[PDB]
């Protein structure tokens, strides 16, 4: 029916817009765990430079 | 001429029941057209559902 076509639609929608929320959700959660490698990247160089000020002391 | 008149009533009385006859085929006819014409209105559209699925 008219009325049943406009219900699938709602429900799918819904569904699909539900879905695309957990993925841009995702996105950040990938652009998050980028941010933790630099700044892991970060804290390891400056472990290295750290040991180097110690050997140079 | 007493019986021409017997026979005449007796026809007459048949030719009014055939007129009122006509008269509610004609009702029934336009009913049932109307029926169907929903019918297939309504079959169509579950069908047209039923295309929702195959989009699904």
């Amino acid at each position: 029916m008219d009325a049943i076509k406009k219900k699938m639609q709602m429900l799918k929608l819904d569904k699909e817009n539900a879905l695309d929320r957990a993925e841009q959700a995702e996105a950040d959660k990938k652009a998050a765990e980028d941010r933790s490698k630099q700044l892991e990247d970060e804290l390891v160089s400056l472990q290295k430079k750290l040991k180097g000020t110690e050997d140079e002391l | 001429s007493d019986k021409l008149k017997e026979a005449e009533t007796r026809a007459e009385f048949a030719e009014r029941s055939v007129t009122k006859l006509e008269k509610s085929i004609d009702d029934l006819e336009d009913e049932l057209y109307a029926q169907k014409l929903k019918y297939k209105a309504i079959s169509e559209e579950l069908d047209h559902a039923l295309n929702d699925m195959t989009s699904i």
